[PDB]
């Protein structure tokens, strides 16, 4: 429906971003098995919108994120990166 | 310290870092990219 | 070795490098590239 | 410098960079890499 046309949806696609995430000298990065032990449910959902305009068929379009509670910090996303 | 009370695990693996180990990195929600078209992506995005 | 002349360590230190140790890098001015846009950079920027 | 258009509000924009003597090579920028 945002690909329809509609512009004022925002998808909550449930438990994608998480925030506790190890930082290893190895070249993985894990998330915090511990801070977060529903290991695929303790991710937040993320609010997903469009952005269209005018020539200022389809146009110059973008895309948002945002958290299912992006209330006080709208646009900025934190993160809680533990480097080793 | 004070939001992971109930669970002794995390208490025990966050005080195991420093106080320089744990950054930050706000990541802006607003991206100032063009998501980049084109008719066989536009069409076989809607397809899917 | 002519340009720098009043600098006694630009001599020597010029003169430290090989015959191949120095390359130059002819950067265009004329980026191809479109500055990708978004009205809350485009607003935020203006406003900052 | 800026770069605008038409559709060929704003538009398709790009920017520019030179020197404050860039004359006998506008755009090219010179470097002089001491690569060991």
């Amino acid at each position: 429906q945002l690909l329809e046309g509609r512009p004022d949806q925002s998808v909550v696609i449930p438990h994608l971003f998480p925030k506790y995430i190890r930082a290893p000298n190895g070249p993985e990065a894990n998330p915090v098995k511990q801070l977060q032990p529903d290991e695929e449910e303790d991710y937040l959902g993320v609010r997903i919108q469009l952005r269209r305009e005018q020539v200022g068929s389809d146009f110059l379009e973008w895309w948002v994120i945002e958290l299912q509670d992006c209330k006080a910090d709208c646009n900025l996303l934190p993160m809680v990166i533990f480097s080793d | 310290s004070q939001q992971f009370d109930p669970y002794p695990l995390a208490m025990q693996f966050i005080s195991q870092y420093s106080p320089e180990d744990i950054v930050t990195a706000q990541i802006e929600g607003s991206s100032g990219a063009l998501w980049r078209i084109s008719p066989p992506s536009r069409a076989q995005m809607k397809q899917e």
